[PDB]
């Protein structure tokens, strides 16, 4: 089966897409807007755990306002649509990591770049932890540099887009 | 809607153990931090101790390991016991409940319900009743003074209630004796001195003595 | 412990005024988890305000909390009779234990009122037990702060009396005092002229009022 | 910059005319987005007027203004238009821009708008007001001004120039059936200060260039 | 802070996963024997591992406990997930169970016996289940062991259990595709 | 054509009240297309409510919004100074293209107040022109709802005087009113005697202010 | 659910990325090393039985390497992990083929292009069977020579990427 729940939140904001983690969705930060360009690779890839994330953390806020609470808290909806929400086989490759002493991500924490006088930003890819500990900075540093790469890519298909 | 009732032994002699209960009522025992806190006129608002369902339990490192806070989960009542009492433990305690407001207590409020409170006193004094010796006297003045009892509390009214006007009733005092002392007064009219009666109504329900004196106008 | 000192010990200010309660913190407050109660006399406290600022519920638009880190405030603008109470500030945000400043009384300021003064002299019952007490009553006096000297024989006397004062009365806002001297049988038959003289504000000189004993 | 549309245009027309209101994007794609053209006239609801779809393949009028009204937008210029033609008086009203968007993906909503374009049409010549006392006739008194037959509207009256504020009523202004506005303003005062200060309103009436002071006496 | 390339500065976020609780089960760690799955704001289900039994018959009576139907319908699903995803169950009286009342109580008893213990089996689903802070619970192609003698699943009330991992809604999230995996014909 | 019928038209409320604000349609509508907006005179609609129960950015989550089929509701848990406002919703997709209610007003509730009248004559200098404008004014009332009758010689008027409101004080909450009779010079000094007749549940007893032509 | 192992093997290599079979992977044949540029299509293609086997193959060496062998083979790990290795739709597929007459992949033979001066490799493509019989070279010709034209496609992007 394969994902499918869209990600919807265009409201006020100066060109649909992208998506707003509110303060109630992070650990003690304040709200964190990221742009279309980075959420909109959530409906391609097969392997964004933040993505997957996304898509919890949107199905949890729509199915509380559209629906109305029960008295007795059921799990039956979640049961129903955790494999539109997420891919059950990410976190099993994950789950397999970890059974091997390799690196893993337990959903938790993510890093991003952020562009420090136009503010873009990049799709938050996980920290990921190894019994207990979580990998240095160091640890994959080179990936932080490609992601740089990207995001001066995607910056320099920006401007010539722009004319 | 949650509402905490304490209740144990007022009544300490030094060098033993204080002994109380908090019973939990219109609401679950449950998601809550049960509190005990005490208020001494002097050094005011002390905590005492925490003890939470979730198994976690603090206390007040003032209080150096002789106080205990259990929860028995079944008759919905946490209780408080401080060991080797002194006279410093006298207070007036309280119930509290600490609303916990996520898992990892991640957000945090503070104690919002707190029970009426009982008063505690610690000391070797037995229970004594008071004697009422009254006071002897425009707008002339009068009253009744209850001197050596034990112990607090005692009640005093003018005229079986119909009295309310004009009577002041002085919060108690300590002597060295450990014995307690009151007055309680009232003014009235300079005219109505010989005509109406007046009768001060004392009543010390700890050693059930009710004296009541009249008015000694000489 | 993080020490909480409040300032003032004691305001005193009349309805439809502005109260500003202060309270600092030894070391900083955690997220700002610092909370004020309201205790009226006899009363347990009461919930007012909860992290630094929110209020709770049912406090009206009145009551403001105010402050961060080591500084923090509570201000009731246009007071109101029901407010008048002793504030305490309270911090829930550090390790055990958590701690509660020491106060701040709001008593109503009202127009100065000069006690009424009357003197007791001991019931005859009282001599038959071998102890004597003479009570001095301080009727209707605003503001608080009055001294009792007790003086037998034009004696001044120390360590034989005690005080206690009422709370300020709901309709005029004015305490009262009782001072009780307690001597032996053997002591009030020595002396004769027993006295109690009261210095009060609204009192242009102290005023003295006595009894003989057998008068 | 911040995201928000630059309303432009409106203003006085007679019966019949026309007039071509304007609104430009800053700081939002533009074309991503459908428009939409919504109208209040006075002392009615809001009241929708036409909408042009993101790519201008599409527009909608209500029917009130149909065939009178044309919306058309110019994504390179990033800006919206609405070319009013054959005007009636019940045209009159404030006008408002605002953005929306019409997928699958999203409600319908219009979130982003322009502030009020004014659009009065009438046959009325621009006219000062003429500024007649209301005088009072023990506790306090009322006087005040009446500030009849002018037009356009707005006018901004003060009393004693500027310095006497408390207890002053000026009342929205009644369109009368000649299509001149009228209105009244009013202020309470002691009666004991009736002889010892003067009283003065002061109807400024910018459109035609007027400024009236009118002394309010007792009898 | 890290600057890469020069403008591009290294910027972290952790979501606060409670946001779920109306949604989802949560799971948690409190300390090494003691782990949590909680389901909303009012119940939860404690997941035990201790050397002190609290069921000393070998019965679980679900036919029983499912006509009398006054057990949480949620707690219910969470225990059959977690029992239906036991790779290999057949030791059928090394799990007792007690529903009097509507409460749950379960009971698999870790010492019936490397790969082939119950025990294996029920400790992988320990594992993936409470899946943020297990590593702290034990320390081989998957297999694992434990000096401790049962796993008690007992259901609890809602508190701040959560005190050495943050709750998380993976580690049951993860395990619904192992329901009815690996399960014996009977 | 599709019909919102919002209820109540006027919803009086004090601070720190829920209020519940309701849209009926005229058909069966598609709850994602329902929107709710707040609109305060000095200013442009604000997007409060999309979707039926999405909150737009800025909106202080005391606003709500729930419904389906053709009842929806908009909710404020407890009204605050500046929420009191006029208040519309929007469907889109009908005909007309986007339809509005006619609106719901929030007003703040206050202790009933009588009107003070004051009744003004005509100015002469008015009179030397040829129209005459006599003036009645109701001033700090609550609620809104006022009667101004005109009477002349002590006849009924009907036609010949309109009416103007005040917006809710911002401090007393009150209202003021004025009703401006406008006769012809020479129909004003046909009759002798100018009353307007003020009806207010404020009022003990209907208030009649008059004055006689000199 | 969506495959989501990823294939580690960059190690002594000129760039990082591919995929080399070692002898004891292939039958009667030296180690083949396919690189970055075909072995990179594995991480999105959806359809590619290779892609699937060289995900099978690189758990099975990871799992023997970082697990330690129990004492009887338990097949336990392997139902645990299979789809995040394998898309069970594609073989689904390849069975639904079977059953209809039409040629179809049984996992075991594959073709591939070969410059014969770059070296530069094709990803491999299933050579398709029914009841028993290898399909002729013939019989998918057209399709080995768009896959030439991709590679020569391939080799132009990469000369103008070298600048
Ligand atoms: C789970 O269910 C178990 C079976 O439940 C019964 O059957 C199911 C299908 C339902 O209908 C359920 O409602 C039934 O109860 C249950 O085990 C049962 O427990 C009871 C005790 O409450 C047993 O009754 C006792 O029976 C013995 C004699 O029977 C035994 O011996 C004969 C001969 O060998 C066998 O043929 C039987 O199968 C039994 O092995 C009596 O001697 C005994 O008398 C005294 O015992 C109790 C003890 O406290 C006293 O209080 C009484 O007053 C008696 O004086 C009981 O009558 C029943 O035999 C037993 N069944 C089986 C098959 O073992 C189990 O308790 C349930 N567990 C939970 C947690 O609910
Ligand atoms: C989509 O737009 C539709 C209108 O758009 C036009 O038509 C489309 C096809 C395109 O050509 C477009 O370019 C046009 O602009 C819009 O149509 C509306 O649909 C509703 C039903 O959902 C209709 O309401 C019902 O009407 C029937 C018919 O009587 C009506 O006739 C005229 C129109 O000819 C109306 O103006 C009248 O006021 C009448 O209401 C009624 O029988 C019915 O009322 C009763 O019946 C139902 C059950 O049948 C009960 O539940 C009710 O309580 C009543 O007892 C409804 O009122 C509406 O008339 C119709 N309008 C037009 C102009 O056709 C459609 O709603 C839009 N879809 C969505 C999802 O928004
Ligand atoms: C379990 O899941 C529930 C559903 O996701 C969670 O419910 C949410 O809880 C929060 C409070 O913890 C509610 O917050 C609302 O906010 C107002 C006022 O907040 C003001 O401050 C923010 C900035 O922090 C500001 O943006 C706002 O505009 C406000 O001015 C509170 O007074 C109310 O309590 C109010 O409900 C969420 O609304 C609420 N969501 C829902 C759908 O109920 C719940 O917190 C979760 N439990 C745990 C332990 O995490
Ligand atoms: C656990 O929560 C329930 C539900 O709370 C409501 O739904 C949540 C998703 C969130 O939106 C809350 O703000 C809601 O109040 C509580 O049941 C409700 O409690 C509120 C008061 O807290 C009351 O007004 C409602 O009538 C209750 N019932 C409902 C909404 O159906 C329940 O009390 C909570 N339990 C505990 C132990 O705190
Ligand atoms: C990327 O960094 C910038 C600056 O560090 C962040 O912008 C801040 O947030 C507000 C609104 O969110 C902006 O208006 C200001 O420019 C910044 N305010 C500050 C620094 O107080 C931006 O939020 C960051 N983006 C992410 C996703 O973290
Ligand atoms: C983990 O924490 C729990 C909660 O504090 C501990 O549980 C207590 O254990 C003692 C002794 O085993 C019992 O007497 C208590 O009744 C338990 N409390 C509760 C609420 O169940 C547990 O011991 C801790 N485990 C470890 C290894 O420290
Ligand atoms: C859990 O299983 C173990 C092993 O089957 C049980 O231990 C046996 O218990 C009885 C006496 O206590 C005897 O059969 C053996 O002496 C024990 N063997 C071992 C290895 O301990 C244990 O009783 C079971 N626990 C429960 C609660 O049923
Ligand atoms: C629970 O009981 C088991 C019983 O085996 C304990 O494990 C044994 O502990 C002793 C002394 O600590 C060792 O000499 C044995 O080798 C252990 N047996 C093993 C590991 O199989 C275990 O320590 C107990 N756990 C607790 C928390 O009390
Ligand atoms: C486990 O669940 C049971 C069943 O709900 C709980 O016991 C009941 O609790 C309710 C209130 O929560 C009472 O009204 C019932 O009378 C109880 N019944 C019985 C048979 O006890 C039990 O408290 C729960 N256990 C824990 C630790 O939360
Ligand atoms: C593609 O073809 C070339 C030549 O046919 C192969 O290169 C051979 O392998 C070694 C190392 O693997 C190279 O160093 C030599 O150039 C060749 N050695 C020979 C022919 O003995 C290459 O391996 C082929 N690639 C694949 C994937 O089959
Ligand atoms: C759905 O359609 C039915 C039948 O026309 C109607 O009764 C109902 O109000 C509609 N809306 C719903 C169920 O939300």
């Amino acid at each position: 089966g394969t994902f499918t729940w869209t990600l919807s939140d265009s409201e006020g904001k100066d060109t649909p897409g992208g998506y707003c983690l509110t303060r109630w969705m992070l650990i003690e930060a304040e709200l964190k807007c990221f742009g279309n360009t980075a959420v909109a690779k959530c409906n391609e890839k097969h392997d964004e755990e933040f993505c997957d994330m996304l898509r919890l953390f949107d199905f949890n806020k729509q199915a509380i306002q559209r629906l109305k609470a029960p008295a007795q808290t059921s799990i039956q909806l979640i049961n129903k649509a955790v494999n539109a929400l997420i891919n059950d086989q990410l976190c099993m490759k994950n789950h397999l990591r970890d059974i091997m002493g390799i690196p893993y991500c337990n959903y938790s924490k993510y890093w991003y770049l952020n562009h420090t006088t136009t503010g873009r930003t990049s799709l938050p890819k996980c920290w990921l932890v190894s019994n207990g500990s979580y990998l240095n900075e160091t640890h994959f540093s080179d990936d932080i540099e490609q992601q740089a790469d990207n995001m001066i890519t995607e910056m320099l298909q920006k401007e010539y887009m722009e004319r | 809607q949650v509402q905490l009732q304490e209740s144990g032994a007022g009544l300490v002699k030094p060098s033993e153990t204080l002994s109380l209960s908090c019973a939990v009522s219109g609401g679950p025992f449950s998601g809550a931090y049960w509190t005990w806190i005490r208020q001494t006129p002097g050094k005011g608002l002390e905590w005492i101790g925490e003890a939470g369902r979730s198994g976690t339990t603090n206390y007040n490192p003032s209080l150096k390991s002789r106080v205990t806070i259990s929860l028995d989960t079944s008759k919905s009542q946490f209780s408080l016991k401080l060991t080797s009492v002194t006279a410093a433990d006298t207070a007036v305690y309280f119930c509290g409940r600490r609303q916990i407001m996520s898992l990892s207590n991640l957000y945090k409020r503070p104690v919002d319900s707190w029970g009426r409170g009982t008063p505690v006193i610690v000391s070797s004094a037995s229970t004594k009743g008071p004697s009422v010796f009254p006071l002897a006297p425009g707008t002339a003045a009068l009253g009744c003074l209850v001197k050596d009892y034990f112990p607090e509390p005692v009640t005093v009214s003018w005229n079986s209630g119909a009295l309310t006007s004009g009577v002041h009733t002085f919060p108690a005092v300590l002597q060295s004796s450990g014995l307690y002392s009151l007055s309680s007064v009232v003014t009235v009219p300079s005219s109505s001195l010989g005509t109406q009666t007046y009768i001060c109504n004392v009543n010390h329900k700890p050693s059930n003595t009710k004296v009541d004196k009249r008015v000694e106008p000489k | 412990e993080i020490v909480l000192t409040q300032s003032p010990g004691t305001l005193s200010l009349s309805p439809g005024e502005r109260a500003t309660l202060s309270c600092r913190a030894s070391q900083s407050v955690t997220k700002n988890y610092l909370a004020w109660y309201q205790q009226k006399p006899g009363q347990a406290p009461t919930l007012v305000i909860y992290d630094a600022s929110t209020r709770a519920s049912g406090i009206p638009d009145r009551f403001i909390g105010s402050g961060s880190g080591t500084d923090f405030t509570l201000t009731i603008s246009r007071l109101e009779p029901e407010d008048f109470a002793v504030y305490y500030c309270h911090q829930y945000g550090s390790s055990p234990p958590y701690t509660f400043g020491r106060g701040t009384k709001l008593e109503i300021k009202r127009t100065v009122a000069a006690p009424s003064v009357f003197i007791f002299p001991p019931s005859d019952e009282q001599l038959k037990s071998g102890t004597a007490s003479v009570v001095c009553l301080l009727n209707n006096f605003y503001p608080r702060e009055a001294k009792v000297q007790w003086k037998v024989d034009n004696a001044l006397q120390s360590g034989n009396s005690q005080e206690s004062v009422t709370e300020q009365d709901s309709k005029d806002s004015t305490y009262s005092l009782s001072s009780t001297l307690t001597l032996s049988k053997a002591d009030y038959e020595k002396h004769k002229v027993y006295a109690c003289e009261v210095t009060h504000q609204g009192l242009s000189s102290p005023v003295t009022k006595s009894f003989n004993r057998g008068e | 910059d911040e995201v928000q549309l630059v309303q432009s245009g409106g203003g006085l027309v007679r019966p019949g005319g026309s007039l071509r209101l304007s609104c430009a994007a800053a700081g939002f794609t533009f074309k991503s987005y459908s428009m939409n053209w919504v109208r209040q006239a006075p002392g009615r609801g809001l009241e929708w007027v036409s909408s042009i779809t993101s790519g201008g393949s599409k527009t909608y009028y209500a029917d009130v203004v149909k065939g009178r009204f044309t919306v058309s937008r110019d994504n390179a210029k990033q800006s919206l238009y609405l070319q009013m033609n054959s005007l009636r008086a019940e045209d009159t009203a404030i006008y408002f821009c605002a953005r929306s968007l019409h997928s699958t993906s999203q409600p319908s909503y219009m979130d982003v708008w322009g502030r009020k374009i004014t659009v009065i049409v009438s046959s009325a010549s621009t006219k000062g007001p003429s500024v007649f006392p209301l005088a009072p006739s023990g506790g306090t008194a009322a006087l005040g001004c009446l500030v009849k037959d002018y037009f356009p509207e707005p006018v901004t009256v003060s009393w004693n120039s500027g310095a006497l504020t408390s207890g002053v009523h000026t009342f929205p202004a009644v369109l009368q059936s000649s299509g001149l506005y009228s209105l009244s303003s009013v202020v309470t005062v002691p009666s004991s200060s009736l002889g010892t200060q003067t009283y003065i309103c002061n109807v400024n009436h910018k459109p035609s260039n007027t400024k009236v002071d009118k002394r309010v006496e007792p009898k | 802070t890290s600057l890469y390339k020069g403008v591009y500065e290294l910027q972290t976020l952790e979501l606060n996963m409670e946001t779920l609780n109306m949604t989802m089960p949560l799971s948690c760690t409190k300390n090494n024997s003691h782990h949590y799955i909680m389901v909303g704001n009012e119940t939860g289900l404690e997941l035990t591992l201790t050397n002190t039994s609290i069921i000393n018959h070998k019965f679980c009576n679900l036919s029983d406990a499912h006509k009398k139907n006054l057990y949480d319908h949620a707690l219910m699903s969470i225990i059959s997930t977690f029992h239906l995803s036991i790779p290999n169950f057949n030791q059928y009286e090394a799990m007792s169970c007690d529903f009097n009342g509507g409460k749950i109580s379960v009971q698999y008893n870790l010492s019936h016996s490397h790969c082939g213990t119950v025990a294996n089996g029920v400790l992988q689903t320990f594992m993936r289940m409470a899946w943020g802070g297990s590593y702290i619970a034990l320390d081989n192609w998957d297999c694992i062991m434990t000096s401790y003698q049962y796993l008690i699943i007992q259901n609890t009330t809602w508190e701040d259990h959560c005190q050495f991992s943050r709750p998380s809604p993976i580690g049951y999230l993860c395990l619904l595709s192992q329901r009815t995996r690996d399960i014996y014909i009977s």
